[PDB]
RNA sequence: UGGGAGAGGGUGGUGGAAUUCCCGGAGUAGCGGUGAAAUGCGCAGAUACCGGGAGGAACGCCGAUGGCGAAGGCAGCCACCUGGUCCACCCGUGACGCUGAGGCGCGAAAGCGUGGGGAGCAAACCGGAUUAGAUACCCGGGUAGUCCACGCCCUAAACGAUGCGCGCUAGGUCUCUGGGUCUCCUGGGGGCCGAAGCUAACGCGUUAAGCGCGCCGCCUGGGGAGUACGGCCGCAAGGC
């Protein structure tokens, strides 16, 4: 917006962990307004976590979004006659956006035919190195390395 | 070998090239902003006057030197940043001096310099 | 902070004063403007004739390189 | 008669900065260029660096709303020859003045002739990009020419778009250059703001576009057209 700067939304600390990382997270997974069938994904992903790697399913939740967070991404701008990809910091705002959009995407590309499995798979696969959502950050942070050439352009 | 040179960086517009040369103005090594896998107006960026600087300077290590006197000619945009590099780079810096060539109304530019 | 302003008498078309002279030089060995020096338009016109006349002789310099 | 300032002009010399080229050294994987590139240049060793030599052209800082000149124009420094102009003294002559149809001289750049010179730049020309095309703008090259001597050409937004001379009509302010009783007054230039007045308005306003006198040049709707014809000038281009 022009005017001012848009005040960021406060979620509610959900209702088992009080985590409002936990609440974007569900909000990630939710579409159509179907919060409870959201929420209870998210439940039967951190029931398999409890199974499979059984430490805490906070703690490997907190370590998969801390893992995919990014701290560089690039920026399209048109100068003269040619496109550039200006590198520029992320703020840690926008780290958890990006962190959480890209692991429910990462999950929901992985083959398994549910949905709770998936995503608690896609949790643990970021948790220790790997995952589709790594291997984009991995992405996002090697082009903007590729791209510092064009710091002074921003 | 000597641990005493000099180090002359030619910051044109479109280019940094950055030269170690003993006490005597023989040249040891260089590296330009091509020498590194650079083409085109990217050659002209500040970081590739950054990794220039650099890689003469990690050449000139290589070959065993400690101090160097830097020469700076052109006002390109390469040029503050490559002289810092230099100066962080493990090479004692003792002066820098500003040697860009100016006529005294001599030559004709040419017509994009007029 | 002037050059006339530090200084006694003194002819002004001597060529071969350099100690006073010199101190109508920058760093690089340029003349300096009236702003930097105070004299007249006319002393001023005097001090650059004889300042050419010893960069001639061999004495001033013609440019010096700029140190940081 | 005594002094002043000045890129005013002509001739002969000579100082350094920088570009280019050649010689030698050292050294290697690109340089250059653009909005992005490509042509081009480079391992047959380029670019960047150091030393030596040659040559041509132009004079950075000072430097300016500065100065000089009738205009065009004039800028490193030194010497010589030479023009204009300003002030002070109030010395001499005694109206000897102003303007000026024709005439004569000068007159940027480009251009032309004959010799010389040629670093850089660069009409024409070649190539690369761009584009629908690109006989351009951008890039890489490149010949006249740009420089010197002599001789022609004689044009321009040759402009202050304001002919020259003389007298009269509030001031304020900045600046260059003289004289004095050097706070300040009194000459001569260059700018800005403004009395009265003027102007269609914009604006001008003691440097008039105000108030007057003298002499010269020029205008009479736009186009055709600065064309045609005639005449004169020029080697030509073309000029009047
Ligand atoms: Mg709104
Ligand atoms: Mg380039
Ligand atoms: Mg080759
Ligand atoms: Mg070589
Ligand atoms: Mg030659
Ligand atoms: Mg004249
Ligand atoms: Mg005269
Ligand atoms: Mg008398
Ligand atoms: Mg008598
Ligand atoms: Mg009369
Ligand atoms: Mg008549
Ligand atoms: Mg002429
Ligand atoms: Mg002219
Ligand atoms: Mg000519
Ligand atoms: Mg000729
Ligand atoms: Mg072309
Ligand atoms: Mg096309
Ligand atoms: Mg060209
Ligand atoms: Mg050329
Ligand atoms: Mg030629
Ligand atoms: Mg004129
Ligand atoms: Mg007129
Ligand atoms: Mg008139
Ligand atoms: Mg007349
Ligand atoms: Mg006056
Ligand atoms: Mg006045
Ligand atoms: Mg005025
Ligand atoms: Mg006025
Ligand atoms: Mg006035
Ligand atoms: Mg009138
Ligand atoms: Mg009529
Ligand atoms: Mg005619
Ligand atoms: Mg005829
Ligand atoms: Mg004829
Ligand atoms: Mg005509």
């Amino acid at each position: 917006a022009r005017r001012r700067r848009a005040e960021v939304r406060q979620l509610q600390p959900d209702l088992v962990y009080g985590d409002v990382l936990v609440t974007a997270f569900i909000n990630k997974i939710m579409r159509d307004g179907k919060k409870n069938l959201a929420a209870r994904i998210f439940y039967d992903a951190c029931k398999i976590i409890q199974e499979k790697t059984g430490q805490e399913p906070l703690k490997v939740f907190k370590q998969a979004v801390e893992n995919v967070k990014p701290r560089m991404e690039v920026r399209s701008r048109r100068v003269g006659g040619a496109n550039y990809q200006v590198p520029m910091e992320v703020s840690p705002r926008r780290q958890q956006s990006l962190a959480l959009r890209w692991l429910v995407q990462a999950a929901n590309q992985r083959p398994e035919r549910r949905a709770a499995v998936r995503i608690a798979h896609e949790l643990m696969d970021a948790a220790e190195g790997k995952g589709g959502a790594v291997k984009k950050k991995e992405d996002v942070e090697r082009m903007a390395e590729a791209n510092r050439a064009y710091a002074h352009y921003r | 070998q000597v641990a005493s040179g000099r180090a002359y960086i030619h910051a044109s517009y479109n280019n940094t090239i950055v030269t170690i040369t003993d006490p005597d103005g023989n040249p040891i090594t260089w590296s330009s902003g091509g020498v590194i896998g650079y083409k085109g107006s990217r050659k002209g960026t500040p970081y590739a006057a950054q990794l220039a600087a650099l890689d003469a300077a990690k050449k000139a290590m290589a070959y065993g030197m400690q101090s160097v006197d830097v020469i700076v000619r052109g006002t390109g945009a390469g040029r503050e940043q490559a002289i810092r590099a230099l100066q962080a780079s493990g090479l004692q810096v003792k002066s820098i001096v500003d040697d860009t060539p100016v006529p005294h109304n001599g030559c004709r530019p040419k017509k994009k310099f007029r | 902070a002037k050059v006339k302003a530090t200084l006694g008498e003194f002819d002004l078309r001597d060529y071969r004063n350099v100690e006073v002279l010199k101190r109508f030089l920058s760093e690089t060995g340029k003349i300096l403007p009236r702003r930097r020096t105070g004299l007249s338009a006319k002393e001023q016109r005097i001090l650059a004739k004889t300042i050419k006349r010893a960069r001639i002789l061999g004495l001033l310099p013609f440019t010096e390189k700029l140190v940081r």
